[PDB]
This record gives structure tokens, C-alpha cells and sequence, in this order.
């Protein structure tokens, strides 16, 4: 054989060289660094009003406004500072799995099992919120979506692919393929020039938004990936999985850097988020709690067990003042 | 967005009437509608306020116990029923929309007004002048003073800035402090501190002539200024 | 201590709370039924017979049912079955006419599955005009050697029904309601109505501890 | 005497048990938001009623027994305090029963007819009728209405010296203790009949336990009073026994109502 | 024949990368999360006065 032999020998030799040139793990270089202690955080605000499971939640860029979607087919925009409901958007499909808040603050994006990314305009002259656009073309369910700008958004899908759209035209500018399983989460880089996405094929990968080419792929995993997020500098990313482990990868070494697992943890991770410093990795599990992990020591730096149901979504403000956590118990909680 | 008033006319003292604000082109149902008035070449004067949901109705001391404000959300129509009308109730009355949430502009749109003629504690704000000659291209600086500190514990200095052009209803320039409204040219700017407040205009144009008004929203009743006129 | 604007914000929040509560109530009087099964198992036939994700809202005897057909999701990754908790029932459609082994493994999957531990399932063999003619070709031993019964419709059909029922290893909590009557008769919905009524009554009793 | 010491001891122990049990029920209900629905609303109402029947009615009974010289009206007040609290517990039991009956017989329409507003309105009506029934005696029916000594102002406090026997029998027992027992009986019997016809001895066991305990604890003192009012005599020991039985139902209710819901059991065992 | 040719081409594209040793990557994250630590409320909480919540 030549094509099979070529593929096998390539993969083997690249991976062997990567392993050989690997110097040390994340923990090996930070052993001298002192820990953070116990991250004891209190529920400062509790957002009541959602009457079903909360699936997605995204902070606004002002670090004061929130948007959350519930299984009840409702997208609530909250004023976290006073828990003062700013907007209530009735979604067209009640099966919504992702939320995004536009960096400018004029738009919010949502969607789910309807295979459509709906974009709603907040700053209208009529005093209400309306459906600005609907992006269609994905075949599998809508896993995640993130605004690049006021007119350019990126989406992941069960279509085993991703899509870069142009909101004005409504057509998908680029289609990113290469995954073999359902793509469950995408994170946008701070400079909005790349992104990373994990799929049900138990693999993650870095995709370039401009060239539409598959820049890199990362493996070393047992189960599917349900959550992914960038380090605040866009030089790494953490993934969460049904494996009951969270893994931190670097996009330059091309190798997994650190593992975030504990023996007593038996269920998967639903959501992943980073501290403003990238010093605390917050992970929502199916154990009805949220764990704070020392991103450099891999130890559990605390817990947020104020919810009596799985912590479906996490989120950290842009200023790092508070953490929003949404669970299936129909409550969002802000912690500080 | 469209707010059209009606019901004006000439009324003898001791009569009663009902000003109507047949709004159109926006969600009047979820909007807190205010009632303002301007007496003949004397200035703007707040009349009343009704919040979204009719849960809060406020009246000016002049119309406190006399006149009422009614909402009709399903029909998108504000109302002001005036019971006893003295000779001081002669003025052109404006219907204004106002929405209150973090970051909102609470006086974005004014109506065109309707005229009413009649036969024959509160914060005080003063406008230093009433007429200022200027030519196009020369920057202008209007100013006004207030009694208390409009700066609340929120950090919001609830001072507003409207401009009324000749022969047309007032238009909102600023809504807290330099926070330019939607559709206003970027040249207009605001500033101030506590009691002394200023509005700056760079590269004045022919459409910038009129009366500048500074109002406060920190406490009710809402009090406007005399009105600083710009000449050319 | 509230400013002139914060009090109106609180009023707006309260009005929104009222609207959210009154719409959640409207959403809680609705019976959610998942529709599952293999292709050409009558899923298309049932959705028409019934009075991306395709939602069919129908009212029967004052009960408002949202039947969600998710056969459109071409990724068979069950990464959304957890979204269907709380559904009153799963309507599983299978066709007698080794596809049967495929259906059996699917039924075992949906029944054994933990998101659906207690969710009673409404098994269906809707059609009955082509389920008998093809039993004269050969007995239920084309791919099922274990059967030793009469090669007639009632005997074989009953055997298949029982073998699929046997895949319930958790009757303690959930129940299976099986249907055979021909799809042509419009009783497919009535049987769904009875089964959901039974499931709801038992959910109520199992909630006060009486059960 | 030995009888007095024992009566005091049993009463204090039973009250302490009731308070601990009901407080545990409330702690369990509030800890888990999953347990905050209509059935749990009725259950927590019963729990508060029992905490009151154990915190005030226990010391108040002991004090009524010691018979200190404490003014006619202070004694009448303590008696009317014990009435408003006990009748509240009985009314909470009746409410739990009516809710169960509605669930079975309204079928699906039940959640469309039972909303939070009507639930708080019914629980409130129950407590209001309890307060009305208990405080009624201070407004006419009391022993002072028969006393020719309107000048007896300070007296040793004896239950039979302030509360007329004819009120505790015709009004308290026959209307707010027996009527709840008969209606709960009919409700549970019809529920079992329907559930059997539709589906089961587990349900029958639970319903019988409930009716048995309530009748086992509230009928004793009631019959004692009824006999004392028809000029019948009863040993003091028997009076102590009836009072202890009532205040023991107060503590038994948590174990035979809240512990039969699987969710509650799981939460309690976790805690 | 091209069906696997494109797959092997994707593998080759994944191969030719400016590989930066893992220990180098760890140091960069350590430096970044150390330089942004004094201004991380969730890690070093603000006094209640300034705390908006
Ligand atoms: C002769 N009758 C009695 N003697 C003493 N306590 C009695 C009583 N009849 C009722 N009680 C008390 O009154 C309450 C209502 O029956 C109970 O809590 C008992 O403590």
C-alpha cells in the first residue's frame, strides 16, 4: 500500500517527533509556584424567571448584561447588577442549545435543534427586539455560535462541520470540514482570527477563519468533547468531555499539556470557562456542581454547589468581576 | 417612530378637555409616556408622567390634584384629561416617550405638540443667558446651573440636553452627560460637574439655530430651563 | 434608596416576571411526546395519521400535544436525547415488514437509557395490511432461529411483541404500551391519548407518595 | 404525685420529639428546590402547625395542670392558644387529603385548576378558620358566663374552670376533630378504589396507617371530654393519657406523611 | 484514489508546523496568568465598596 502506508507512517512519525521533542508537562514547570488556596465564592445574585432547563448563557462585553436561553423557548437578557430583566425574547424554536452576545451589544444570536442560527436586533427604533436574520444551511443540530463582528458570525453544528457566515448576505462564506463526529463547542480567539472546536469524534482542532483550511488537529482523548474555550491570550484552549476529564492543549506544541481529572469525578463536563487571568478553569459537571480548577496545578481550587441540577453553562465577565452559572434547575447564579 | 398629538384649541376658563397622543410606528405599549408643555415664548414646563404598566403616575405641582394622565397600551394611545383650565394653562403641549433600563435613552423622541389657548423643594435650574450671536463655523458653548447635585449614587448625572429648532418640536441632543442620542451629529457634546453644566458645539451649521434646554431627571417634578437662544 | 430611574427599572422587571410566569404556566399544560424509531417504520405515516426537528402541535380531547419528530437529525449521536427529559412518553414505531434486530437494539437503547428511566414508552406496530401476507413466505426464522411456534400472524406477532417487551428490564419504574391495530383505522391517536392519561395520573400519585 | 411527674415528663418528651421532627421536615423541604410544589405546600403547612402544637401547647398544658393562681383571662388565653394550634394541625391533615383526592379525580385538568394563588388561598383559609375556632371562647362561651362570682379575678388555672365542657364537645370535637376524620376516611377509601380499578396493597397500607394514627391519637381525649360533659367520671391517669396521645400525633405526622414520598426519603437519607 | 489523497494531504498540512516545545508553551501561560493576577476579582476579590454585586 502507498496511500494507507503514507498516512500511517506520516501520523506515526509526526507524533513520535512531537513526543520526543516534548520537554515537560504543565505541572512540571509550575511545581515551585504556590497555589491559589480555596476559592470560596458566594451567590451574590440569583436570577429567577427561567421556567425550564437553562442551556446557554453569554456575558455582554460591558460585564453587566447577560443573555441566557432556556428550554422553555425564552432568551432573557438580564441586568446582573440589579437582577433587573432588561429583555425577554420569545425564541421561535424552544429547543435552543447556544447563545451569543454581540461584542458591540446590538445583537444576540441563538439556535438549536432547528439547524438555524437566529440573530435578533436589540437596538431598534421601535422599542422592541426583532429577528434581524436567520442563518440556515447546517444539516445537524446547532451546537455553538459566536459573533466575530456585527455582520460576521461563526457556527459549529452536528453537521460534523462549522460555518463562517456573512449576516448581511445570509450565505455561509466558508465551510470548515474534517470532523467525523458531531461538533459540540467552538471558542473564538481574542483577535477573532482563528477558532478551536471539539467534536464527538473525541478530537479537537484549530481552524483558521480566513483561509477555511484545517490548521491543526489535537487528539489524545477517550470520549466526546462537549465544551471548549480559549485561554485569554488565544495561545491555548481547554476542553471538557463525558470522559469526566478536562484537558488543556496548546496550539503551538500541538500536544496536550495538562489533564484536569479527579477519581471521585465520575460524570462529564457540560461547560468550560476561564478566569480573566486564565488562572482558574471553571467547569460545570453532571454532578449538579461546578468545580474550580487551578489551571496550572490541576487541583480543585473550590466548588459552586448552589444548584440542585447539572451546571449546563458557565460564563465569566470581561472584567472578571463575577461568574454566571446556569443549570437544569432553572436558575442562573452570579458568584463573586 | 411617530407621536401625533391632538385635542388642542381655544377653551374658556372653567372648562375641561382631553389632549390625545395618537402614537404610531413604535412599541408605545411598553413606553413610559410623559406630558410636557411650552408657554408662548416662555419655555418648557413638565406636566405629568405615566410609567410602563401604569404602575407609577406623577403630576406637576401646578397640575397636582387638577388634570390626569391615562394609558391605553392595546390602542397605543396616551391621554391627558384637563379638568379646570386657568389663564396659565395656555401653552403648546408635547407628548414624549421614555424607556428606563440600564443604558437607555429616556427622551429620545418628542412629538410635534398641540396648542391650547385659554382666555384671560423643587430643583431650580438657571440658564445664564437667553441669546448669543454667532456665525457658522464658530464653536459655541451653552451652559446652565442647577441647585442640587444631579450626580446620584449611581454615578449618573441626570441632566439632559434638548434643542428646539425654529418652528418644530424639541429634539434630544444628550441624555446623561455627553451621551449623544441616536441620529445626532457627533459635533454636539456635553459635560459638567454637579451643578455647572455645559453643551459644546464644534463647527456650527445652519440647522443648529434655536433654543437649547437643559432639564433634570434626578427627582420629580421635572424642571426645565428658561431656554438659551442662538442668533445668527 | 432608589433614584427616579431605578424605580421604573424595577417596575419593568416585575412586569417581565409576570409575563414569564404566565407563559410558563401556558407551557406546562402541554404534553410533550418524543417520536423515535427507524426509517420507514411508519414515522412519516404516523405523523400524518396523528391529529430539522419537526414539531407537530395537535389538540386531542383538550390535551395539547407537541409531538417532536427528530428523525431529521442525520447524526445518530444521541447528544440531544437528554433534551427530551420530561416528555410524557416516547412513541416508538417499528415495522414487522435483519431489520428487526436493528429495531430491537434501538428499543433496548431508548428504554435502558438513563435520561428516560421512568418515561413510559408507547410501542407501535401501526400497519396491519402487509404484516400478514409476507408471513406465508417463511416463518419467523428468516433471521430468528429460536422461534418454534405456529407460522401464523397472531402467533408470530404475539411472539415478537413479547420479545420486544422482554427488553424492558426496569418495569419497576416504567411501562410499555404496545399497539398492533391497523394504521388505517384512526385509533393511533386515541391509544396515545389513553396512555398519556395513565402516565400523568400515575405521575401525580407517585409524587404525593401515595404510590 | 407520681402521676403528675409522669404526665409532665411524657408531655415534655413528646413535644420535644414533635418539634425536632417538624423542623427536620422543613429543613428537608427548603434544602431541595425539587420539593417545593403543591403537595409540599400542604405538607409544610402541617409542619408549621405541628411545631406550634409542640412549642406552645406543651408548656401551656403543663402550666394549666399545675394550677397556679394566674387570673381568669390569662388562663383562658392559654387554653385558646392550645385550641388555635391543635385545630390548625388537624386542618392541615384535612388539606393534604383533599389535595390527593383532587389529583386522582380531576385527572389531567388538575394542574390547570390548582395554581399557586389558590394553594396559598386555601392554606390561609385553613389557618384562619383554626384561629377563629380557638379564640371564639374569649368572646362569650367561657365559665365566667356561668359564674355568679364576677369578682373572681385571680384563681388557680384549671382547664375545667375556664373552658365550658359544652364548647369542647359540641364545637371543638364534633365539628373540627370528628368531621375531618370522617371526610379523610371517605377520601382515602375512594382513592384506593379508583387506583385499584385502574392498575397496590402499598397504597392501602399507607392510607390506613394515616387514618389509624390520627384516630388513635385524637379520639382518646375527645371521648374523655365527652364523658366528663355528660357528668361521667374519669381517672386522672386517663386524662393524662388522652392529652399525651394528642400531642403525640403532633410528632407522629412527619413520619407517616412526608417520609412516604420517595423524593423526601432520598433527601432525608442524604442529609 | 483522491478520497484518501485529500486526507493524507490534510495530515501533511498538519505535519509542517512550527512546533514549539510543550515546556515553552507552559511558561507562556504561566507568565500570562501571573501578569493578569492582581486585576482578577474572582481570584483576588475587590473590597465590598467597589464590588458591583
Ligand atoms: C377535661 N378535659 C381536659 N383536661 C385537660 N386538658 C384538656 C382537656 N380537654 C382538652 N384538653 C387540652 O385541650 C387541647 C384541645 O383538646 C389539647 O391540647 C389538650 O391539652
Amino acid at each position: 500500500d502507498q496511500l494507507r502506508q503514507e498516512a500511517e507512517q506520516l501520523k506515526n512519525q509526526i507524533r513520535d517527533a512531537r513526543k520526543a521533542c516534548a520537554d515537560a508537562t504543565l505541572s512540571q514547570i509550575t511545581n515551585n509556584i504556590d497555589p491559589v488556596g480555596r476559592i470560596q465564592m458566594r451567590t451574590r445574585r440569583t436570577l429567577r424567571g427561567h421556567l425550564a432547563k437553562i442551556y446557554a448563557m453569554h456575558w455582554g462585553t460591558d460585564s453587566r448584561l447577560l443573555v441566557s436561553a432556556s428550554q422553555d423557548g425564552k432568551l432573557i437578557i438580564w441586568d446582573s447588577y440589579t437582577t433587573n430583566k432588561v429583555h425577554a425574547i420569545p425564541l421561535r424554536s424552544s429547543w435552543v442549545m447556544t447563545c451569543a452576545y454581540a461584542p458591540s451589544g446590538n445583537y444576540v444570536a441563538c439556535g438549536g435543534l432547528d439547524n438555524i442560527c437566529s440573530i435578533y436586533n436589540l437596538k431598534t427604533r421601535e422599542g422592541n427586539v426583532r429577528v434581524s436574520r436567520e442563518l440556515a444551511g447546517h444539516t445537524g443540530y446547532l451546537s455553538c455560535c459566536r459573533f466575530l463582528d456585527d455582520n460576521q458570525i461563526v457556527t459549529s453544528s452536528g453537521d460534523t462541520t462549522c460555518a463562517l457566515w456573512d449576516i448581511e448576505t445570509g450565505q455561509q462564506t466558508t465551510t470548515f470540514t474534517g470532523h467525523t463526529g458531531d461538533v459540540m463547542s467552538l471558542s473564538l480567539a481574542p483577535d477573532t482570527r482563528l477558532f478551536v472546536s471539539g467534536a464527538c469524534d473525541a478530537s479537537a482542532k484549530l481552524w483558521d477563519v480566513r483561509e477555511g483550511m484545517c490548521r491543526q488537529t489535537f487528539t489524545g482523548h477517550e470520549s466526546d468533547i462537549n465544551a471548549i474555550c480559549f485561554f485569554p491570550n488565544g495561545n491555548a484552549f481547554a476542553t471538557g468531555s463525558d470522559d469526566a476529564t478536562c484537558r488543556l492543549f496548546d496550539l503551538r506544541a500541538d500536544q496536550e499539556l495538562m489533564t484536569y481529572s479527579h477519581d471521585n469525578i465520575i460524570c462529564g463536563i457540560t461547560s468550560v470557562s476561564f478566569s480573566k487571568s486564565g488562572r482558574l478553569l471553571l467547569a460545570g459537571y453532571d454532578d449538579f456542581n461546578c468545580n474550580v480548577w487551578d489551571a496550572l496545578k490541576a487541583d480543585r481550587a473550590g466548588v459552586l454547589a448552589g444548584h440542585d441540577n447539572r451546571v449546563s453553562c458557565l460564563g465569566v465577565t470581561d472584567d472578571g468581576m463575577a461568574v454566571a452559572t446556569g443549570s437544569w434547575d432553572s436558575f442562573l447564579k452570579i458568584w463573586n | 417612530v411617530q407621536l401625533v398629538e391632538s385635542g388642542g384649541g381655544l377653551v374658556q376658563p372653567g372648562g375641561s378637555r382631553k389632549l390625545s397622543c395618537s402614537a404610531s410606528g413604535f412599541a408605545f405599549s411598553s413606553f413610559g409616556m410623559h406630558w410636557v408643555r411650552q408657554a408662548p415664548e416662555k419655555g418648557l414646563e413638565w406636566v405629568a408622567y405615566i410609567s410602563s404598566g401604569s404602575g407609577t403616575i406623577y403630576y406637576a405641582d401646578t397640575v397636582k390634584g387638577r388634570f390626569t394622565i391615562s394609558r391605553d397600551d392595546p390602542k397605543n394611545t396616551l391621554f391627558l384629561q384637563m379638568t379646570s383650565l386657568r389663564s396659565e394653562d395656555t401653552a403648546m403641549y408635547y407628548c414624549v416617550r421614555s424607556i428606563y433600563y440600564y443604558g437607555s435613552s429616556p427622551f429620545d423622541f418628542w412629538g410635534q405638540g398641540t396648542t391650547l389657548t385659554v382666555s384671560s423643594s423643587d430643583i431650580v435650574m438657571t440658564q445664564a443667558t437667553s441669546s448669543v450671536p454667532v456665525t457658522p463655523g464658530e464653536s459655541v458653548s451653552i451652559s446652565c446651573r442647577s441647585s442640587k447635585s444631579l450626580l446620584h449614587s449611581n454615578g449618573n448625572t441626570y441632566l439632559y440636553w434638548f434643542l428646539q429648532r425654529p418652528g418644530q418640536s424639541p429634539q434630544l441632543l444628550i441624555y446623561r452627560m455627553s451621551n449623544l442620542a441616536s441620529g445626532v451629529p457627533d459635533r454636539f457634546s456635553g459635560s459638567g460637574s454637579g451643578t455647572a453644566f455645559t453643551l459644546t458645539i464644534s463647527r456650527l451649521e445652519a440647522e443648529d439655530v434655536g433654543v437649547y434646554y437643559c432639564m433634570q431627571h434626578l427627582e420629580y417634578p421635572l424642571t426645565f430651563g428658561a431656554g438659551t437662544k442662538l442668533e445668527l | 434608596t432608589l433614584s427616579a430611574e431605578d424605580k421604573a427599572a424595577v417596575e419593568r422587571s416585575k412586569m417581565i416576571d409576570r409575563n414569564l410566569r404566565e407563559d410558563g404556566e401556558k407551557a406546562a399544560r402541554e404534553v410533550k411526546l418524543l417520536l423515535l424509531g427507524a426509517g420507514e417504520s411508519g414515522k412519516s405515516t404516523i405523523v400524518k395519521q396523528m391529529k430539522g426537528i419537526v414539531e407537530t402541535h395537535f389538540t386531542f380531547k383538550d390535551l395539547h400535544f407537541k409531538m417532536f419528530d427528530v428523525g431529521g437529525q442525520r447524526s445518530e449521536r444521541k447528544k440531544w436525547i437528554h433534551c427530551f427529559e420530561g416528555v410524557t412518553a416516547i412513541i416508538f414505531c417499528v415495522a414487522l415488514s435483519n431489520r428487526m434486530h436493528e429495531s430491537m437494539k434501538l428499543f433496548d437503547s431508548i428504554c435502558n437509557n438513563k435520561w428516560f428511566t421512568d418515561t413510559s414508552i408507547i410501542l407501535f406496530l401501526n400497519k396491519k395490511d402487509l404484516f400478514e401476507e409476507k408471513i406465508k413466505k417463511s416463518p419467523l426464522t428468516i433471521c430468528y432461529p429460536e422461534y418454534a411456534g405456529s407460522n401464523t400472524y397472531e402467533e408470530a406477532a404475539a411472539y415478537i411483541q413479547c420479545q420486544f417487551e422482554d427488553l424492558n428490564k426496569r418495569k419497576d419504574t416504567k411501562e410499555i404500551y404496545t399497539h398492533f391495530t391497523c394504521a388505517t383505522d384512526t385509533k393511533n391517536v386515541q391509544f396515545v391519548f389513553d396512555a398519556v392519561t395513565d402516565v400523568i395520573i400515575k405521575n401525580n400519585l407517585k409524587d404525593c407518595g401515595l404510590f | 404525685s407520681w402521676t403528675s411527674v409522669t404526665y409532665i415528663t411524657v408531655e415534655i418528651l413528646i413535644g420535644l420529639c414533635a418539634i425536632v421532627g417538624n423542623v427536620l421536615v422543613i429543613w428537608v423541604v427548603k434544602l431541595n428546590p425539587s420539593l417545593q410544589t403543591t403537595t409540599f405546600y400542604f405538607i409544610v403547612s402541617l409542619a408549621l402547625a405541628d411545631i406550634a402544637v409542640g412549642v406552645l401547647v406543651m408548656p401551656l398544658a403543663i402550666v394549666i395542670s399545675l394550677g397556679v393562681t394566674i387570673h381568669f383571662y390569662s388562663c383562658l388565653f392559654m387554653t385558646c392558644l392550645m385550641l388555635i394550634f391543635t385545630h390548625a394541625s388537624i386542618m392541615s391533615l384535612l388539606a393534604i387529603a383533599v389535595d390527593r383526592y383532587l389529583r386522582v379525580k380531576l385527572t389531567v385538568r388538575y394542574r390547570r385548576v390548582t395554581t399557586q394563588r389558590r394553594i396559598w388561598l386555601a392554606l390561609g383559609l385553613c389557618w384562619l378558620v383554626s384561629f377563629l375556632v380557638g379564640l371564639t371562647p374569649m368572646f362569650g362561651w367561657n365559665m365566667k358566663l356561668s359564674s355568679a362570682d364576677e369578682n373572681l379575678t385571680f384563681l388557680p388555672c384549671r382547664f375545667r374552670s375556664v373552658m365550658r365542657m359544652d364548647y369542647m364537645v359540641y364545637f371543638s370535637f364534633f365539628l373540627w376533630i370528628l368531621v375531618p376524620l370522617v371526610v379523610m376516611c371517605a377520601i382515602y377509601f375512594d382513592i384506593f378504589y379508583i387506583i385499584r380499578n385502574r392498575l397496590e396493597f402499598k397504597t392501602a397500607k399507607s392510607l390506613l396507617l394515616v387514618l389509624f394514627l390520627f384516630a388513635l391519637c385524637w379520639l382518646p381525649l375527645s371521648i374523655i371530654n365527652c364523658i366528663l360533659y355528660f357528668d361521667g367520671q374519669v381517672p386522672q391517669t386517663v386524662l393524662y393519657l388522652g392529652i399525651l396521645l394528642s400531642h403525640a400525633n403532633s410528632m407522629m405526622n412527619p413520619i407517616v406523611y412526608a417520609y412516604k414520598i420517595k423524593k423526601f426519603k432520598e433527601t432525608y437519607l442524604l442529609i
